[PDB]
């Protein structure tokens, strides 16, 4: 329900200076950024399909691959005989 | 000063100007997580 904040009236208040990040934050600043990378490795700002993120998460989903096998292949030489 | 007769006629329109509002959609209203 609930979601708004007002603007201060009172002078006297508090100020919360010294911002933290939140996660809607770094959700949002991580796609304006993909954004910007299309923008300029692409003509596309539309971003209807992002094929960067998804060469990027093919090359990780390579890395968990790598290392899914490897710790695999070190609790099956461990465990067995 | 005077020494020949200009004419008046229709003046050239200029390009065209339109004073019509732009509204803009509002933003979405920040979704959870």
């Amino acid at each position: 329900f609930s979601s708004r904040t007002p603007v201060n009236e009172n002078p006297d208040g508090v100020q919360y200076r010294r911002g933290f990040v939140t996660r809607h934050q770094v959700s949002g600043w991580r796609f304006v950024m993909r954004r910007i990378a299309s923008g300029v490795a692409l003509h596309d700002t539309r971003m209807l399909v992002d094929p960067l993120r998804t060469q990027s998460r093919a090359v990780l989903t390579g890395a968990l691959i790598l290392v899914t096998g490897l710790v695999g292949c070190f609790i099956f030489s461990l465990f067995r005989p | 000063m005077s020494r020949l007769i200009f004419e008046h006629q229709r003046r050239l329109t200029p390009p065209t100007t339109r004073k019509g509002t732009i509204t803009i959609e509002p933003p979405p209203q920040l979704p959870r997580v």
